[PDB]
């Protein structure tokens, strides 16, 4: 279950180095111990170490060893994994796991990049000639041009869980691009509002753009 | 280091019916105090592991008792006596008995279902994007089975391969169909040249494509 959070997705130069973290909300993890969890771009998990987090005494992977280090400020909660002289080889989801109940962390992305930065423009899809099939209307949000991943979407903050179809994002010249579909009853829009809510963590973004019916097309 | 093979790889089921998955290690996962360090563990694409078993045969709590672990020494098998919609996702067995704790390919189940049409949506640009300078045509092609299918775009009558950006969800864990979207990119300029776009569709379900067109200026 995810109960861990993590820190939000890095963009960084190949070289360089960077430092993950992992904190839990509801409980103390000094009594736990946590690993680290790799996982590229559809391919299986690797196995990088794990640590006990009350002393920071912890092992490492072979393939890992000098690569990465852990820590742990059981003060403020947070196991740390910082990886250094970073390749496109490191460009991954990082996820952080706790020995209670089975606890994961959401993940953390990992872009190796020389890339800028980008935000996304999004752009509410409203349907067009009364369309509808059976008695339902869908809509659609677009969120184009943005780097590096991730880009979280969500519908009606979230409340609006069921019918949403997000479809993976695809790059193309360095820029993602990303949309989503919901479908609800027609009774529902556009008596009733529908926000796509869109955040770019790595450029700290956050856009809501409401659907609404469609003037002369 | 312990290798890890999983059998199959690719792994297709009919609802309702049983699936076993197996896994191998080049080495005995017996650790000197008697118990056995392997653990299933599951992913739906985009989401964080959960693991499902444990010590070889414990079940995790919540998960169902459709799922089996067993055996002993270097093969490991989990069943599914009987597979839901829900089910679908990578399975992957993992060791922690040896010095570094390795873990195996993944095999990824799919559900084998009856057959179904895709349905078209097409939404013309947003007076947004065209005021940014932009003209993005979406056609979202939604709730198929098969996976496979074909998309063609068509402005006036001529096809248009350059521009276009496709992308499909994985198996759906409800009803366990695909979706696709198809996004045609143009210039602001280009768009308002031309009076209809049509997104067409090539799919089992159907001898000749399903389409969905729009004309400006009609709606």
């Amino acid at each position: 279950k995810v109960k861990l959070q993590q820190s939000g997705a890095e963009l960084v130069r190949s070289g360089a180095s960077v430092k993950l973290s992992c904190t839990a909300s509801g409980f103390n993890i000094k009594d736990y111990y946590i690993q680290w969890v790799k996982q590229r771009p559809e391919q299986g998990l690797e196995w990088i170490g794990w640590i006990d987090p009350e002393n920071g005494n912890s092992e490492y992977a072979p393939r890992f060893q000098g690569k990465a280090t852990m820590t742990a400020d059981t003060l403020s909660n947070t196991a740390y994994l910082q990886l250094s002289s970073l390749t496109s080889e490191d460009t991954a989801v990082y996820y952080c796991n706790a020995d209670l109940h089975d606890y994961w962390g959401q993940g953390t992305t990992l872009t190796v990049s020389s890339a800028k930065t980008t935000a996304p423009s999004v752009y509410p899809l409203a349907p067009v000639c009364g369309d509808t099939t059976g008695s339902s209307v869908t809509l659609g949000c677009l969120v184009k041009g943005y780097f590096p991943e991730p880009v979280t979407l969500t519908w009606n903050s979230g409340s609006l869980s069921s019918g949403v179809h997000t479809f993976p994002a695809v790059l193309q010249s360095d820029l993602y691009t990303l949309s989503s579909s919901v479908t609800v009853t027609s009774s529902t829009w556009p008596s009733q509002s529908i926000t796509c809510n869109v955040a770019h963590p790595a450029s700290s973004t956050k856009v809501d753009k409401k659907i609404e019916p469609r003037v002369t097309s | 280091d312990v290798v890890m093979t999983q059998t199959p790889l690719s792994l297709s089921v009919t609802i309702g019916q049983p699936a076993s998955i197996s896994c191998k290690s080049s080495q005995s996962l017996l650790d000197s105090d008697g118990k056995t360090y392997l653990i299933w563990v599951f992913q739906r694409p985009g989401q964080s592991p959960k693991r499902l078993i444990f010590l070889v045969s414990k079940r995790d709590s919540g998960v169902p008792d459709r799922f089996t672990g067993s055996g002993s020494g270097t093969d490991f098998t989990l069943k599914i006596s009987r597979v839901e919609a829900e089910d679908v996702g990578v399975y992957y067995c993992w060791q922690g008995t040896h010095f570094p704790h390795t873990v195996g390919g993944g095999t990824k189940l799919e559900i084998a279902r009856a057959d179904a049409a895709p349905t078209v949506s097409i939404f013309p640009p947003s007076s947004e994007q065209l005021t940014s300078g932009g003209a993005s045509v979406v056609c979202f092609l939604n709730n198929f089975y098969p996976k496979d299918i074909n998309v063609k775009w068509k402005i006036d009558g001529s096809e248009r391969q350059n521009g276009v950006l496709n992308s499909w969800t994985d198996q759906d864990s409800k009803d366990s169909t695909y979706s696709m979207s198809s996004t045609l990119t143009l210039t602001k300029d280009e768009y308002e040249r031309h009076n209809s776009y049509t997104c067409e569709a090539t799919h089992k379900t159907s001898t000749s494509p399903i389409v969905k067109s729009f004309n400006r200026n009609e709606c």
